[PDB]
């Protein structure tokens, strides 16, 4: 309801809710999360761990 | 770093370490291809940048080595008059890095949420720098955990002054910390699974001492600037 509590539930960025994403990722179906959107988006390790 | 761990391969695929009169003597973190984000006391000379190295003494195959042929301190810099503050330079690569599992940006929020993600308390710091105080550097890539640590007992740890967009991180009793040869590398955040920088690793006093700390940039200081100057 609020990005003042639990940041709007946004996985990344909230706006009063309107989430949104960094460069590299799309805003996912259930309008909270966030996936990439490119072959390597920024900060994430792809290599097998 | 002292009293840290073995970085996986591809487990900081944003960092990178720089060669100049001395190989490996600072750090670096990709903000896109074409450009590398580091501390300015770093290239304050001929560089080289070297992105996907895991093991300094080893070709992995997953390196890539750049020349670096624009330097751009932040204007507010100054080593004459304090050799770390306003600590923080952008390096132009001669071609752009190829991106792969290996190799990888470091994501860069708005001025707001980088500052909430440094707020959130506990971030990575990686590089080749010393593992011990007055030691010998890394061979292979360095990482640790460091929590913040609150400004009035960062203030009281040292005579040296603290600006407020600095801050400190390490542990009460010593023994993990960055050093230098680490400096201008990141010090990360991970926000649901995604790495987002909040820190340029600076400096310090003796590492791993106990009652000091190391030293960061805030990078929520310079977001505006960085996104400016690295536009592709
Ligand atoms: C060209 C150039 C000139 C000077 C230096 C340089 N000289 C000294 N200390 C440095 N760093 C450092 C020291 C201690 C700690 C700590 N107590 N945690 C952390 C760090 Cl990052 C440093 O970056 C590097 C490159």
């Amino acid at each position: 309801v609020t990005c003042n509590i639990k940041n709007g539930r946004c996985e990344q960025f909230c706006k009063n809710v309107v989430c949104s994403c960094t460069e590299g990722y799309r805003l996912a179906e259930n309008q909270k999360s966030c996936e990439p959107a490119v072959p390597f988006p920024c900060g994430r390790v792809s290599v097998s761990q | 770093v002292v009293g840290g761990e073995d970085a996986k391969p591809g487990q900081f695929p944003w960092q990178v370490v720089l060669n100049g009169k001395v190989d490996a003597f600072c750090g670096g973190s990709i903000v896109n291809e074409k450009w590398i984000v580091t501390a300015a006391h770093c290239v304050e000379v001929k560089i080289t940048v070297v992105a996907g190295e895991h093991n300094i003494e080893e070709t992995e195959h997953t390196e890539q080595k750049r020349n670096v042929i624009r330097i751009i301190p932040h204007h507010n810099y100054n080593a004459a008059i304090n050799k770390y503050n306003h600590d923080i330079a952008l390096l132009e690569l001669d071609e752009p890095l190829v991106l792969n599992s290996y190799v990888t940006p470091i994501c860069i929020a708005d001025k707001e949420y980088t500052n909430i993600f440094l707020k959130f308390g506990s971030g990575y710091v990686s590089g080749w720098g010393r593992v011990f105080h007055k030691g010998a550097s890394a061979l292979v890539l360095q990482y640790l955990r460091v929590p913040l640590v609150d400004r009035a007992t960062c203030l009281r740890s040292t005579k040296f002054t603290i600006y407020n967009n600095m801050f400190c991180a390490g542990f009460h009793e010593g023994g993990r910390d960055s050093c230098q040869g680490d400096s201008g590398g990141p010090h990360v955040t991970e926000v649901e699974g995604t790495s987002f920088l909040t820190g340029i690793i600076s400096w310090g006093e003796e590492c791993a001492m106990k009652g000091k700390y190391g030293i960061y940039t805030k990078v929520s200081r310079y977001v505006n600037w960085i996104k400016e100057k690295t536009k592709l």
